[PDB]
């Protein structure tokens, strides 16, 4: 198999960069159309990260920053896969996440929100998906968070996820949310999203059967990245 | 087929999950950073650095900033590439930083890439991918940062000339500075009004 | 107006007493049909309680525990009506609530479920309904807690509640969950409740317009008791 | 017209939100309790203890249990009372407690109720109202305490009467004993089972 | 009853400040988002009106202005409730309206339509909201009135109206149409409402049991302005 | 719950149900204007005057403007206020006018405001409110006027830090003028373009 | 990978315990409620069976008791595929069935229907699912069995089935009846399953495709089993 | 993800499939049995006895019954067991038998289990997992042996004190006896009302 | 696994012989039925073909004739998966194929309609499917041809395959079309096929995520073949 380009993005299944209703964006949206371009190795190509750099508990954010006892909040496993557009699972690919506490409260200078912060909660977390593109992490449920879009704007619950995996192209970085929380529905950000059936792409589903009985409940959440294409003629990426 | 999974903004707080050090969390004992260059990383130098401004001017203080390239000799560290030759094993191609919450400011320190190869049997005139996140961004946006002082590669450059907008293409090039022996490279970058950078859909 | 009985309790509109499903019921259910009987003073009449004994914070569940901080957890604002069936509100009604905290875990000394403590919460609150039916407190959203009815049964998001009103007829003693919760379809607590508008009829309501910006979110869930007839001819209750 | 809220069960940690101090929460300054003896009430004081036992003959150690009665006069501190008669003003009539998490044992300190009127110009024997709430019960079970002593009104009492299992009145009767120069009545309540108490729908 | 901020108002129930359709709103609508705040005694308060200053026909359109003789034109009243979001009555409220006459003609210097004017007719009055919040006037029903947008735009007849209330954040100035008229369905003004349920709110409905025998019929319009929540936690406000 | 009601311009013919006289209609007797100041009204008289600009940078000859504001103690005419102090009993705090025709210019003749209480015991620098109708305009415009002699108050003001975009802040400081021994303080207004007047959603 | 406990058996997926219509349920159900309990590694554990102790034809009933000749019947053949509840195939699982012959006349003591017995057929195979959880067997359709629960109840046509595979909580015992029966309807026994699906679930499906020409008919019958869920954390099973 | 296929009776004669010799049927050249026990098996041999009651106290005829348990050294010969000791090599550790079609009673000749690992570091006493399937039972019903012999060990053991009706505890424990120089364990198994046995959802 | 027979070739999922609306059906059809026969070794039986005698154009239509340039039409590559009608896949299959040209005109002798002729383009060209029965080749996308059944026939742009694979039985040539060709609903040659969804399964789907940036549309077509079933018994074939 002799690899070729990655298929267009589909600029109709993401947010446009101009939202009105999302108002930070007016003025850090270019005014300009993207330029398209043809991909290039500099496209196709991306990083490597090995393993052996992460520490025991970088996909536990119950525990790599509990110092002197548990978090408060509710203990839930969140799972899932990763691949491309056309099925193939995602291997290796580096995946980064990060929350607000239990209160909606992050662990950053700039967030100044009365919710309470939790001294055993830091709200990082990453890991690399197996070979079947498989990835599972551990936290507590983030709480909604209020913020200044309109002066009463909550987002809903969610978690920030990023990620890093065989071709520049497929750089993404996003936010998933948890299904049935009623904030989804007015949420301006995820409003930027153009169609319905996209919005509920980025909903973590309640996953029952893999609950730990009198432990942790648990989330399945499924990412599709973008994919490349065979060649069978004619190679021009080079 | 599936659809690819739909961006979002990073957010203000983008630094907790991607720049813990930044945020004051204390987490992960290897941390990724800015720095490219290793002790025995081959090639020049050079620390590239600058700012990010919005509609109004000002810039960005919550700003996220990564970039891609290839080893002194054109090659990129990465299994994807086809190009037969060996890459620099001491080269990771690929870094982070933030601007200052205070002065905006962001830079890198990495090594100056070598030309790599493009589409059609064409050369490429060296340059770095770079891509931005932040609050306000609803998906990342992804640029490329050519030097001033490799004027002859540039005019021959690809991509450079797919740009139908002539006066546009300058806005990817960096200016070379020295700050007594080391090797500066300035690319501010202007997401809206006058001067915007090109952005490119990849 | 001469008040009469209160109309009879609409067992259909309840759980029965044995429910196979929810384990305990099993043997803490009468085996024998409950006895009508026609009403008395006694069963007309309840206490009278003052609200002079009451603290500034009795309806303030995050401040009323708190020691050396706020509790860790979703601020949320609970509010709503009591009337009668008939419509007619319920006045200087005692209510009582209690609940888990944010990790789902009750300040109980019988309950060993691993979720954290906060020692900034309690649980426990009450208040009396004002002339209007009307009742406002303030808490922390509890989270879901496992419990053993099958091995990994898990109850939705839930905060207890009781009251005590105009007559000892309407004693009740009951729960209310928050709208979108998944859980609240899989709970054999919940379903012990025949129909379905009756278990829709304790899901407390996000109620958007009254959230307090970068503060509290609110919810709202009105409380229906049972009403007392008027007389117009014989007064046989006496 | 709307619809009753429907009940559910008060759970096993019932006493968080009910009885406080028994679940070792100090949140209340003033805290409802077991004793209706106020330092002036009138009549004979007397204690009510017992036991509530599931189907297997074994205590409820969760079991909260609450009580509604008159005063010594039979006349009831609410205003919902219409008998014209004034009520002892030092006394709640009402009381609640929960049953000892070792033994399962429960009491309240309280007076013997003077006769109440029923229905029709009737006369009700003494009773106190009780309720009982737990986990495993998805309503509040009522049920009422008539005393032994009472032979004679307990014959002519209308709710008794009106049980046509003859039987099952004697469940609704507790035993006088006397500790020493106390009163106390005795009333256990079987849910389930052999002789199990009356429960009644009012 | 503490009372708080008034509720955030619901930029999706209202049109945007950019809508090219109405083209004066291109050069006239800021580029800028609008920066939420949240309020203080400056927005939560407004000026009062004593009725004593006005006078016995200011509310009567058909009279206020008539000098040799009566208005040319259909005899309309029209009367309605105004309220807040939550319901409650909005009492003494200033409501003022103006509209063009029975040929579509304006009383200002510059209008230069060729619809004739009525010396009998001025197009302006005002009046209070009583204590149920209720209001009424008088008038000629206005004609449709043709205007540059596009070359060939018509106005569906309409009645201007201003209202002052309790809090500045009321302050709203909007129009009201009669049910019935086409030409609501093509108004480039009224398309810049996004939902059909708002413009649906600016029609005033035809209450043919009030209309008043040989002599005048009658338009039914109701009124909701942004309400305040009540606070029974910390007043911030202040 | 409802919805408020729907905004809508004022369109161009707004001065004749708002300021009847400047239409040439006389109908009623008295007519609300842009004079605040009364006979016994306290407080150092000031006049407000400027322009509205649209996106072409030309004025507008139909727009209609209202100001709210404290008297010169900082208390607002209005039942609303809390403050438990005593308003001046000779000022409305508010008033109306517009442009003229020809030039564009308004103008009011009122009091310089007293500091008025903030959020969370804070002090907000002397203001006033004012709001833009207009043809075009859809949505009633907010916006404040503060005064540039009041430096130290405006650094400290609640409502001007909340804008992080501080280039923008000094677009709502009027410029204090001398015209013999009145006091104006001009305020032009810009809607669109450079130096956009910032606008707010209260 | 390493696993943890089974999933939780779904009690509302299977019949109860006490079933009034299937009389002999009535005094052969426990009063008391199943007691649920947290696994150990006695209930992830199950015994191995060695394929080489069973018999060439242990998997054929139409040969392996046929003795001066062949059962009298309708030749058919039953394949299908075993897997737990998360997909994956079972292997080596021990698969035993056991049924009554054309007549639908048990080869049993206890059974003395009329139906005429076959000397050449025995009734009970067995097999040991391949590494993909396939199993096949061949046999005669057995026909429908009176019996009495109420004196003229009929047993649609059915193969009981029995399974012993990698978990003691595996253990399973049904029973599986044949696309198209009329039976399947009116079935005491069938009706003990709560919903519909369920019951469809042990129906037997024409396979046409398998058919073998002038030989023997095909139906397709899948097995799920519970299955056991992945450990990423903490492994309490010891 | 898919449903458990639903249960079902094992039905009147289960005998046929399931133990094929006891309904005269002669298919099979291996059989499996009741006999856990062979010749190099470790560990001192016993008999496990009993009968299986309905809700009449009367027998059932009909029944089938399977146990499963560890080696002498409490270690199951399963792939699933994760001990990392070594099993007997000798021990299927599996068996069935059905009860007698006149007398009711049903055996087996095993070994008694050694103590095997309980979750979260805890040791459970000496147990066998059994279960039974008959007419009349929708669903196959668990239960667990433990030996009257080893009382301090069942005191400590998980299982039996996850169940809260102490009562109980007593109808899962066998009762050792001696026929001359055999150890044999009586259990009744009694479905239905007094001294019901406990059964589990494992 | 022992294979037995290929399953029965499903007669109402292909065109009858005779079919009056293709007149030249009407002296080219057998007027007997055909003769159904149980398979042997020479109906499961085929030739294999070794891939070195293929040259590397043999699959690129655009390529493998152009002599002084390339052909004029629109560059299309289409590809797919040849599975057998149980799903396995084919492996090792010859797939031949053949078209017009552009101009809807045939490199053959006996074709004499006015389009014109490519001189860089033949119509013709092989390849074997790989192990996943997968198959890819490059073609110019053909024009309608205007027939003479009824005079004024038009066939709807088609390519015509023919397949080689394991069993003779599985010999099968047929003809695909373009998805949107409106010529498809009227052509009597498609309509031949008795079922609207046959008729369907040969339409070639748009790939657009397959298209090649400023080079060549992709379209999607797979063939589904007939299928051997397993033996697991007696093996009669021989
Ligand atoms: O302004 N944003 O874009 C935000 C603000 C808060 C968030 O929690 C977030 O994920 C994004
Ligand atoms: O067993 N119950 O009834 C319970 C168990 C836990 C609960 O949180 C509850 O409200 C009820
Ligand atoms: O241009 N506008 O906005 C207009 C023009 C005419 C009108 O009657 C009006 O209400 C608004
Ligand atoms: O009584 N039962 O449960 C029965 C009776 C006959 C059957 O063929 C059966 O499978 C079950
Ligand atoms: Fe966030
Ligand atoms: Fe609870
Ligand atoms: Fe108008
Ligand atoms: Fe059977």
């Amino acid at each position: 198999i002799i690899w070729g380009a990655y298929a267009q993005r589909n600029t109709e299944d993401h947010p446009p960069a101009y939202a009105p209703g999302y108002k930070t964006s007016v003025l850090r949206s270019p005014k300009n159309a993207l330029i398209s371009i043809a991909e290039t190795l500099s496209e196709v190509t991306a990083p490597h990260f090995s393993a052996d750099k992460f520490g025991p508990k970088d996909n536990d954010l119950i525990l790599n920053y509990a110092k002197d006892g548990l978090p408060i909040g509710e203990r839930v496993i969140v799972h899932g896969y990763v691949r491309d557009q056309f099925g193939r699972p995602v291997k290796n690919a580096l995946v980064e996440v990060w929350q607000a506490n239990a209160s909606g409260r992050y662990r950053h200078p700039n967030d100044q929100y009365i919710g309470a912060m939790d001294p055993n909660f830091g709200g990082c977390g990453r890991m690399l998906t197996d070979d079947n593109g498989y990835y599972v992490f551990r936290t507590i449920k983030p709480g909604p968070y209020p913020w200044r879009n309109r002066i009463n704007e909550w987002r809903p619950a969610h978690i920030h996820f990023s990620l890093i995996a065989d071709g520049w192209a497929q750089r993404l970085i996003s936010q998933f949310y948890f299904e049935g929380d009623t904030l989804i529905d007015s949420c301006p950000i995820l409003k930027t999203i153009p169609s319905e059936q996209q919005r509920r792409a980025l909903i973590a589903l309640e996953d029952k059967s893999n609950f730990i009985e009198a432990d942790s409940r648990c989330y399945r959440f499924d990412i599709t990245l973008r994919g490349r294409r065979a060649t069978y003629f004619e190679n021009d990426l080079t | 087929e599936l659809k690819e999974t739909p961006s979002q903004t990073g957010g203000p707080y983008v630094h907790i999950g991607l720049l813990p050090k930044q945020a004051n969390i204390e987490v992960f004992e290897h941390n990724l950073d800015n720095n490219l260059v290793q002790d025995n990383t081959q090639g020049q130098r050079i620390r590239l650095e600058g700012q990010v401004f919005d509609g109004l001017g000002l810039p960005l203080r919550d700003v996220l900033i990564e970039i891609w390239q290839a080893d002194t000799n054109g090659v990129y560290p990465s299994q994807a590439d086809t190009q037969g030759k060996q890459v620099d094993p001491n080269f990771l191609g690929w870094g982070r930083t933030g601007a200052d919450f205070g002065t905006g400011f962001w830079s890198f320190n990495t090594i100056k890439p070598g030309a790599v190869p493009g589409r059609k049997g064409s050369t490429q005139a060296p340059h770095i991918s770079l891509i931005i996140f932040a609050r306000g961004i609803n998906i990342g946006l992804h640029t490329r940062v050519y030097f001033d002082d490799e004027a002859e590669a540039n005019a021959k450059d690809p991509v450079l000339n797919s740009i139908e907008w002539a006066t546009r293409r300058q806005t990817l090039v960096a200016k070379r500075e020295e700050r007594d022996g080391e090797v500066v490279y300035r690319f501010d970058i202007r997401i809206q009004g006058e001067n915007e950078t090109v952005f490119f859909d990849i």
